């Protein structure tokens, strides 16, 4: 249970920090209008 | 089977405990849990939360994430 | 119960790979142009 | 609970319209392979 | 290329071809027939032709046969149950034969044409394309539709020579092939008059037969030739299809409300005749006859035939099957055997109870006990109620009149309580339910599924109508406009 | 017109039935 | 448009009201007043029972 | 035993649907 | 010329409300039904049919008004004014539900009427008759519904009531005495209308945010005019958003098109199915296997059998006041309650 | 296209494709006689219906016998 | 005899053959518990 | 005559000369006034 | 007393060899007529 | 990716198809017999 | 039951000759 819960915090804290950091890296710019 | 109104009555929706397409369904969560945050890890053993419904909430949550970035995938 | 955190060792996740993956964008945060833009968003990447 | 008749009508329903669509798909395809 | 759902139109603008599809699906209707008869017959029981008819075994061509005339097997049986001597080649054994024998006659014949596909008789002298004069050709078939319409009438209904057609008595006790005089007054319009059906394909028949000499003999107003657009085939078959619609609409109504060409022996009883108690009303009516005559209550209903009785079963009511319960009623509910005699249910006081019938809509009845002023006596709980009105409680006793139980009186709670509840399906009947391992679930009669079948297939040639006649009318316009 | 048929075949109902319901709205019910 | 309109208009709506207001509505379209929904004796709900007497039946049935 | 049928019918379902998907006609401007 | 063409051309003159042909069967019907319609709904009651007050007179809203279906005395009778039920008076022809019928049959006609007005108006255009063939999807509805399904049953009594609330009862009694939602071809006809429903909003959508910049203003209503011969919004981009979003996408408008119009009408089709089979009492109401499970297992439970013994319960409560006629008396004992199972 | 001793028997029944009567022919008659048609089928269909009673045309069952 | 005039090629594309093999697997998943009862 | 034949033919006749030959007769009216 | 899988054996190892044989033949005849 | 140039076009003639019938429906009526036991 | 399976397999391989003698592939000189 407590290595389930480990693993699932993992897994959700490395998604959710992609998410994050993936959003924070000038998404504006990746517009096919962007010179 | 999950007891769905948490009375010790078991419901059956699953096709190998005697369901077909129309019938079957996932069994929404024990009346016992409410709607308290219930994942694998805060039951007892694994058949306590196959017992409880469980497998309903984790479903309905990731689903409910999955729509949310769908929405946000599609803009 | 702060994050449902009841094991000291669930805070080492919560941490150690949020820092990672920002040591990950630091390297793409010292690459850019970082002086200001006057305009709706920045087209420098 | 029914019989093999009712385990025939979903097999045989299924796969007499199935291989009938193939059967078709792969003609128009062999059609469109000898004329390019 | 062509879509697949248009590949067909190939044979659009080719006569010969067409006749040859026409010929391949007449040889498929044959050999289906043929088959089904077969099949039946390797299924059907005449062993017992009261309580285990052949609408209760799942016929369905067999009726059809047994309508008009075909009622002797090869096997030494009849349905009407008399053992038949020398059977006759025009039997369910020979008559599937010949249905089958025909079919192969039409798939070489198809095939002759598919191969012959270009013959002068399909060339226009004029152009020298292929072309069909609809308006002559439906004349001569017109004239061909008469002639045998005016034939089975006048030989075959009324038995001149024929054998004549299926008819019974206003309850299906006793029923056979007989010939039937044609009725020419107003009396021949009722749809419950078998002299009818003689007089009107007679008289159908002679008008049809002038009417093709008409079509054959003038040609169509130009204005309606290029309105109805007949120089195309596609409108022949919109108006075809309508026509064909309309019949089967009307065949659909005919067997479902119940006619003198939906016997009650071949099909099964109707379900209205189950909702105003058809049959109910007649074996109170002669119960109450032999009991004015002086007979006793046991030899009052002992009088009445199992027949009559199984009649007034829910069982036999075309509304209380399923759409997928599939098989004959004998599979929903068991072989009947023989029939336990009407009960009679009487409190401690002594008053007669009735337990209610159930209604077709309700696939579950609750069981109620009333007496004669309509006063709720007793009841079966609904399960794990408290009562005040149970069985147990208010102590119904239940005395049998007739069939096997006669004379036999239950004051025991749950051999009354076992009856009560095969009472609300109206006459109390023996089944056996091992030789076809029965479900208990309500089955149809061949007549409901006969029913739904055309009802549904002239919805769906409704759309057809739709379609093709749209296609005939904008022929010019299709694949684009400019 | 044919439309003015139309119109007062649509109306002539619509302002009989307006007052009727209105007389309905002041009855005691 | 207006001058016509400005006298028949009122008195198609008056009209209307009447037809309620007198109660010819009720005579007309056979809909029970609320004081003869039940009568003293038919303290049931009154059904027609037989269509081809359904006439007769009502008559009595609305005599009341 | 009509379990496996429908498990069977299930995934054949859902494989049309990844050939649909992955295998499709490619679109192209003619 | 020949009186039929001049009558032919004054039907077809272009005027505000086209007429032609078709108008001489769809104007009256259709006319005729709506005022029917308004009629019960505003003077006529229920009380000798059905045991109901059915009309603003009688105090309904426009909820609870509806022009009530026959008596269950009257059978599947065409109930004419002049019939031997009515025998020419008006008050008992309101007063036995007649005014259900004259709706019912003017409405047919009227449908009729409307689909040869799409036939006849498609022939003049100039375009392929597609309309009056979706409308065969409503046509059906209204047959199955309204007609074959009060033909197999014993009468007009069981036909759907013209009225909100009427309606929501004809669902419920449905839903109770066949369990609807069980047959496949309803399942198929809610499949087809919902994915018609997504259909038009997911295409409105991809339309308006696939437009070509064909205008300075932010507004786009204004930068598409009918007479263009440039389509006003990008195919190809749709298809590449839904096709790496979806994993399928259109690529043809004519086929998008075709889609878009079959979905709900082979839904409506498919349910107009399965209402005939409930016309005969030929319904999906049960699985043989399931209900066997339960009867050897009292443990046995799935949603099924709860649905079976909800649909007893609306059966049970619902006949004595439904069916007036038939003088069902129920016991409380009798009655079903989950406290007693 | 081949030549058979039935196809030239049923030559002429096939032969005059395309022939018209001028103008409208015999439209009124045939209008006439659906008239009578529709007629018919009303007294039928209320005959059936039970809204039409003629003498001596009981439509039930118990009319069999 | 002869060479038939009126034979037409029939073609089926892969977006057809998807929506066949979608609708059949579907119809038989829709049908197989009312088959099966 | 029953008393429903009598309403049947009626019921012809009031449908001749109240719905057919009065729409009819205006058709034929305007259609050649125009 | 036959058995019940039976059936489904006998029909589906009929049909399955059929349908291929029947659907290779055609894929030939259209190549062959799509050249030609 | 891009066009292989191993793939080879197969044929099946009547001949061929007709064997392959008359084995199947062969070996079926030899072994229907022992199937249904 | 067996013996429609035996029937409708002894009528399809006749079928199936039937075929093979009447629509044969046409031998010819090449
Ligand atoms: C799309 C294209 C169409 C577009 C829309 C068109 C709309 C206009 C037409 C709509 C109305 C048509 C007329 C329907 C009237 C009717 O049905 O009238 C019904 C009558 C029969 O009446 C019924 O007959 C039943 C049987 O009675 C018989 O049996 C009883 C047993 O007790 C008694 O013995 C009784 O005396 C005896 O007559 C019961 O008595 C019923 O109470 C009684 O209402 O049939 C008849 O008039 C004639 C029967 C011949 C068939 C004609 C209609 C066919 C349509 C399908 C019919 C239902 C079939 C099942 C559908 C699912
Ligand atoms: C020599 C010819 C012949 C004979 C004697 C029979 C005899 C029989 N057939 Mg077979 N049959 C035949 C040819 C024949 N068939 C062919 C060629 C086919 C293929 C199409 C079939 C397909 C077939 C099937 C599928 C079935 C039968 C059945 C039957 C039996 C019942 C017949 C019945 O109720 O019909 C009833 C027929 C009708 C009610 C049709 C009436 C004609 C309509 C009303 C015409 C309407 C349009 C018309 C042109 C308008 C006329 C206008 C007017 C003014 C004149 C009977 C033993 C049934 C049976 O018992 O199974 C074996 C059955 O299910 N037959
Ligand atoms: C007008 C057509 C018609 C009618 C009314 C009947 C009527 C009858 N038949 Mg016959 N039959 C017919 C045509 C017809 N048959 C044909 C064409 C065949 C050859 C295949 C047969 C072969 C046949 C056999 C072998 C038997 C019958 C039997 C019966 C009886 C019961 C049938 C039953 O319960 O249905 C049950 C029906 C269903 C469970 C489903 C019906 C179809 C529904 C509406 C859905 C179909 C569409 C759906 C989309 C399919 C999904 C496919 C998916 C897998 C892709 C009844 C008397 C039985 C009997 O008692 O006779 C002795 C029997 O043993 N019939
Ligand atoms: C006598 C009846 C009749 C006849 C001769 C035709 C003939 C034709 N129709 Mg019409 N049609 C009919 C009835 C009829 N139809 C009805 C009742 C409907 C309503 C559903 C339609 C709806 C319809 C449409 C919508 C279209 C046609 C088209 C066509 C043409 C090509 C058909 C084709 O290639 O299908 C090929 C079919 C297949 C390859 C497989 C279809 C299999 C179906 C879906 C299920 C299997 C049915 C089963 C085997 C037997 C049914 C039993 C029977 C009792 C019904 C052809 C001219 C098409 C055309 O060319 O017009 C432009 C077209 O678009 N028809
Ligand atoms: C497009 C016009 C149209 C159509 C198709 C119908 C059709 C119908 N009406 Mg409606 N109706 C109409 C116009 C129309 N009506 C108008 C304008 C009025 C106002 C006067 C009415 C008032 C009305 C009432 C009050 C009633 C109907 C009813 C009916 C039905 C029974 C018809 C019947 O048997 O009458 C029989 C008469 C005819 C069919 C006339 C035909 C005349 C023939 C063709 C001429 C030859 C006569 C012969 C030589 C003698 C039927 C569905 C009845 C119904 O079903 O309600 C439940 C009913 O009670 N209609
Ligand atoms: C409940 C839903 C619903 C309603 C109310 C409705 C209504 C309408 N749709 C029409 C059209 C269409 N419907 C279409 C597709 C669809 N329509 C659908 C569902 C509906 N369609 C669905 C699901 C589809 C998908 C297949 C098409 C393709 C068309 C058209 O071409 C047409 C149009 O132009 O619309 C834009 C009009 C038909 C006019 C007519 O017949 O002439 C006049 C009206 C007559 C004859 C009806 C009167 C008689 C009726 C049947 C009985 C009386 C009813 C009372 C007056 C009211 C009772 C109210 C209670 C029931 C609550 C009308 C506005
Ligand atoms: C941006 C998100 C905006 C959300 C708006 C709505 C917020 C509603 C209120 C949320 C309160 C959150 C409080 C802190 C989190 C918390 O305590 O978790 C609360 C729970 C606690 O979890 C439970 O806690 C219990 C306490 O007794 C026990 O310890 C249990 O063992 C433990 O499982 O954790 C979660 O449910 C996590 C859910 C999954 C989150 C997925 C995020 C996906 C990405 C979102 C966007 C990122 C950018
Ligand atoms: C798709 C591709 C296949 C299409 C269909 C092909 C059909 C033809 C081949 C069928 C073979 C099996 C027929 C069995 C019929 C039957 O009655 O099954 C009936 C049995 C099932 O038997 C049942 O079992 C049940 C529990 O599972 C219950 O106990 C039942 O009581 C019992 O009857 O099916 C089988 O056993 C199939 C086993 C097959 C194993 C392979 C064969 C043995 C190994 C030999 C391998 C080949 C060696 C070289 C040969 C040269
Ligand atoms: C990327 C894709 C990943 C797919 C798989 C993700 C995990 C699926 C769920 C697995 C699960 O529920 O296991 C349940 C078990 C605990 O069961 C419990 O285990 C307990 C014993 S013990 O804790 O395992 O020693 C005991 O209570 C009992 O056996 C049981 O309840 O959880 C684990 O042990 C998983 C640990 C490894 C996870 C790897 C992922
Ligand atoms: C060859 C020839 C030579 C000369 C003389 C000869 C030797 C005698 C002869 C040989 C002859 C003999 C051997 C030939 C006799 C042959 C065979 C038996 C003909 C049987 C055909 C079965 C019909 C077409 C069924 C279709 C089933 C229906 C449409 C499916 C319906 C289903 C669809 C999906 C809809 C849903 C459900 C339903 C409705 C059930
Ligand atoms: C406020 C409100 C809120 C929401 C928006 C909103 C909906 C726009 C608004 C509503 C406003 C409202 C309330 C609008 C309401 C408008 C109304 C009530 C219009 C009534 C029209 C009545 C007609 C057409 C009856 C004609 C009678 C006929 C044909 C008789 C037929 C006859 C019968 C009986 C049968 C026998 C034959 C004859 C004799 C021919």
């Amino acid at each position: 249970m407590f290595t389930l819960k480990i693993v699932v915090y993992t897994t959700v804290t490395l998604f959710v920090s992609l998410f994050t950091f993936g959003f924070l890296s000038n998404d504006a710019s990746r517009n096919p209008n962007r010179k | 089977p999950v007891d769905i109104d948490g009375i010790r009555e078991p419901v059956a929706g699953s096709l190998l405990y005697g369901n077909n397409i129309i019938s079957g369904a996932v069994i929404p969560s024990s009346a016992s849990i409410g709607i308290h945050f219930y994942p694998i890890w805060e039951a007892a053993s694994l058949d306590e939360w196959l017992y409880n419904g469980g497998p309903y909430q984790l479903i309905v949550d990731h689903f409910l994430l999955g729509v949310c970035g769908w929405i946000g995938r599609e803009w | 119960e702060a994050l449902g955190v009841d094991d000291g060792r669930l805070l080492v996740p919560l941490v150690l790979i949020p820092v990672f993956v920002a040591l990950l964008y630091g390297n793409f945060a010292s690459t850019q142009d970082n002086e200001d833009f006057f305009d709706t968003y920045d087209q420098r990447r | 609970n029914v019989s093999v008749a009712a385990y025939l009508a979903v097999l045989l329903g299924t796969f007499v319209p199935v291989v009938f669509l193939i059967t078709l798909f792969i003609q128009s395809e062999a059609r469109k392979a000898a004329e390019s | 290329g062509l879509p697949w759902y248009r590949v067909h139109t190939v044979v659009l603008n080719d006569p010969g071809r067409l006749i040859a599809v026409h010929l391949m699906h007449t040889a498929l209707v044959a050999g289906w027939a043929g088959s089904m008869a077969l099949y039946e017959l390797a299924v059907f029981d005449p062993s017992d032709p009261v309580l285990n008819p052949m609408w209760r075994q799942g016929m369905f061509v067999m009726p059809f046969m047994a309508r008009i005339g075909v009622t002797d097997s090869w096997g030494g049986w009849s349905i009407t149950g008399e053992s038949v001597a020398n059977p006759g080649f025009w039997s369910f054994e020979g008559v599937a034969l010949a249905h089958i024998g025909l079919s192969g006659l039409l798939f070489l014949a198809a095939v002759w044409h598919w191969v012959y596909w270009d013959l002068e008789l399909f060339r226009d002298p004029r152009t020298g394309n292929p072309a069909l004069d609809l308006p002559k050709i439906f004349g001569i078939h017109l004239l061909l539709s008469g002639v045998l319409c005016f034939g089975f009438g006048a030989f075959h209904v009324t038995g001149a020579w024929g054998p004549g057609i299926w008819v019974s008595d206003a309850y299906g006790i006793t029923g056979k092939v007989q010939p039937v005089a044609p009725a020419w007054g107003p009396e021949g319009f009722n749809p419950f008059n078998p002299s009818g059906v003689a007089s009107h394909h007679i008289a159908a028949g002679i008008l049809g037969f002038a009417a093709g000499i008409f079509h054959i003999a003038v040609r169509p107003p130009q204005r309606l030739y290029r309105a109805l657009r007949m120089g195309n085939i596609e409108t022949v078959l919109s108006s075809s299809i309508a026509a064909v619609f309309w019949s089967a609409f009307i065949t659909t109504g005919t067997m479902w409300y119940g006619s003198a060409t939906t016997p009650i022996e071949l099909f099964g009883p109707t379900r209205y005749q189950w909702d105003s108690g058809y049959f109910q009303q007649e074996i109170e009516r002669r119960v109450e006859n032999s009991l004015n005559e002086g007979l006793s209550l046991s030899e009052a209903w002992s009088r009445i035939p199992d027949k009559l009785a199984f009649y007034d079963y829910v069982g036999n009511n075309p509304a209380k099957g399923g759409l997928f319960r599939a098989g004959p009623m004998n599979k929903g509910d068991g072989i009947a055997e023989a029939w336990l005699g009407h009960p009679i249910f009487q409190d401690k006081e002594g008053r007669e109870l009735t337990v209610r019938r159930m209604p077709a809509f309700f696939e579950t009845f609750p069981v109620i006990l009333v007496d004669k002023d309509g006063i709720i006596r007793a009841d079966i709980p609904f399960r794990r109620a408290e009562s005040k009105y149970s069985i147990e409680q208010v102590g119904v006793t239940t005395s049998f009149y007739g069939g096997k139980l006669n004379g036999q009186v239950f004051t025991d709670a749950p051999t009354v309580k076992k009856y009560a509840r095969k009472a609300q399906l109206g006459e109390v009947m023996e089944f056996d339910r091992t030789t076809l391992e029965s479900d208990g679930v309500f089955r149809s009669s061949p007549r409901g599924w006969y029913t739904f079948g055309h009802a549904n297939f002239a919805l769906l040639f409704f759309l057809g109508h739709l379609w093709h006649g749209s296609r005939t009318l904008f022929r010019d316009v299709f694949s684009g406009i400019g | 017109t044919f439309r003015w048929l139309a119109i007062h075949g649509l109306a002539v109902p619509t302002v009989f039935f307006l007052g009727a319901i209105t007389s309905m709205q002041f009855i005691q019910r | 448009y207006w001058i016509i309109h400005s006298i028949t208009i009122p008195a198609l709506f008056v009209a209307g009201w009447l037809f309620v207001s007198t109660g010819l509505a009720y005579d007309i379209f056979g809909t029970p007043r609320p004081n003869e929904y039940f009568t003293q004796e038919r303290q049931q709900v009154p059904l027609v029972n037989d269509r081809f007497s359904a006439k007769q039946e009502l008559e009595d049935l609305t005599k009341g | 035993m009509e379990t496996l049928v429908y498990t069977f019918l299930l995934i054949g379902t859902l494989g049309v649907l990844f050939f649909a998907v992955f295998f499709r006609d490619p679109p192209r401007i003619a | 010329r020949g009186w039929f063409d001049l009558a032919d051309d004054w039907l077809k003159r272009d005027r505000f409300v086209f007429v032609g042909w078709s108008g001489l069967l769809l104007f009256p019907t259709s006319y005729l039904s709506i005022g029917g319609w308004f009629t019960g709904t505003t003077f006529v009651t229920s009380w000798y049919t059905h045991g109901l007050a059915s009309s603003y007179l009688e105090g309904c809203n426009f909820f609870t008004a509806a022009v009530s279906t026959p008596a269950n005395s009257m059978g599947h009778s065409l109930l004419l004014l002049w019939g031997p039920e009515a025998q020419g008076d008006f008050t008992r022809w309101c007063q036995i539900g007649g005014l259900w019928a004259f709706c019912a049959l003017h409405g047919s006609f009227g449908l009729i009427g409307f689909c040869l007005r799409q036939f006849e108006i498609a022939r003049l255009v100039g375009i392929r008759p597609y309309n009056a063939i979706a409308f065969s999807g409503p046509i059906a509805i209204f047959v199955s519904v309204f007609l074959m399904y009060p033909l197999g049953q014993a009468s007009w009594f069981f036909a759907p009531s013209l009225g909100v609330a009427a309606i929501f009862r004809f669902l419920l009694f449905i839903q109770g005495f066949h369990n609807f939602t069980l047959n496949p071809f309803h399942m198929m006809g809610v499949a087809g209308i919902l994915g018609a429903a997504l259909l038009c909003a997911i295409h409105g959508a991809t339309v308006q945010n696939t437009i070509f910049e064909d205008g300075d203003a932010a507004n786009t209503f204004r930068a598409f005019t009918p007479t263009q011969a440039e389509e006003t919004y990008s195919m190809v981009t749709a298809n590449r958003f839904w096709s790496q979003i979806f994993g399928v996408a259109f690529s043809n408008k004519r086929w998008l098109h075709f889609f878009m119009l079959f979905v709900p009408l082979a839904g409506l089709w498919t349910s107009a199915i399965g209402i005939v089979g409930l016309a005969l009492n030929l319904r999906a109401y049960d699985f043989v296997s399931q209900e066997l499970r339960a009867a050897e297992d009292p443990e046995f439970e799935t949603f099924y059998t709860k649905n079976i013994l909800l649909n007893e319960g609306i059966r049970s409560w619902m006949a004595a006041q439904d069916q007036p006629h038939e003088n069902f008396i129920f016991p409380e004992e009798v009655l079903p309650r989950g406290n007693a199972l | 296209a081949l030549r058979t001793r039935l196809g030239e028997l049923l030559r002429p029944l096939n032969s005059e494709y395309g022939k018209v009567a001028p103008g409208w022919g015999t439209t009124p008659i045939m209008g006439f006689v659906m008239l009578l048609f529709a007629v018919f089928l009303l007294i039928i269909l209320q005959i059936y219906n039970s809204s039409l009673i003629i003498e001596n045309v009981d439509v039930d069952w118990a009319s069999l016998g | 005899s002869g060479p038939n005039p009126n034979k037409q090629p029939v073609e089926l594309n892969r977006t057809s053959l998807f929506w066949g093999l979608l609708l059949i697997f579907v119809l038989a998943v829709l049908f197989s518990s009312y088959f099966f009862n | 005559m029953t008393p429903s034949f009598s309403a049947f033919i009626n019921s012809l006749l009031a449908g001749l000369f109240i719905v057919i030959i009065p729409i009819g007769t205006a058709l034929l009216i305007v259609s050649q006034s125009d």
